[PDB]
């Protein structure tokens, strides 16, 4: 999954 | 909307050149007008077509499509994999104990 603070 | 960027924040490529130097629409942020092409954004062509549809905002300007709140540079939140709306972790339905490793997809793209 992707999130705000990883990408 | 915001007035798009004609250029790739990421790239700097008009719609005429992505990274490969090869034509590509730009996506454009509703918000703030940044815009992307759908190859730097790393959308698969199935994503880029729901977001192309949608009031599409960029990382920084998305907000939580449950709650909207305008929230702190602090949060996180999921970007679903069908359509890149976000949501909060306390906000996404079916709750989650934790993150999936795969794909996340969104209460709104399958309601359930
Ligand atoms: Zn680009
Ligand atoms: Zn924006
Ligand atoms: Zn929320
Ligand atoms: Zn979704």
């Amino acid at each position: 999954a992707r999130t705000k603070q990883t990408a | 909307h915001m007035e798009p960027i004609p250029i790739c924040s990421f790239c700097l490529g008009t719609k005429e050149q992505n990274r490969e130097k090869k034509p590509e629409e730009l996506i454009s942020c509703a918000d703030c007008g940044n815009s992307g092409h759908p190859s730097c954004l790393k959308f698969s062509p199935e994503l880029t077509v729901r977001v192309k549809a949608l009031r599409w905002q960029c990382i920084e300007c998305k907000t939580c499509s449950s709650c909207r709140d305008q929230g702190k540079n602090a949060d996180n939140m999921l970007f679903c994999d069908s359509c890149d709306r976000g949501f909060h972790m306390e906000c996404c339905d079916p709750p989650l104990t934790r993150m999936p490793k795969g794909m996340w997809i969104c209460q709104i793209c399958r309601p359930r």
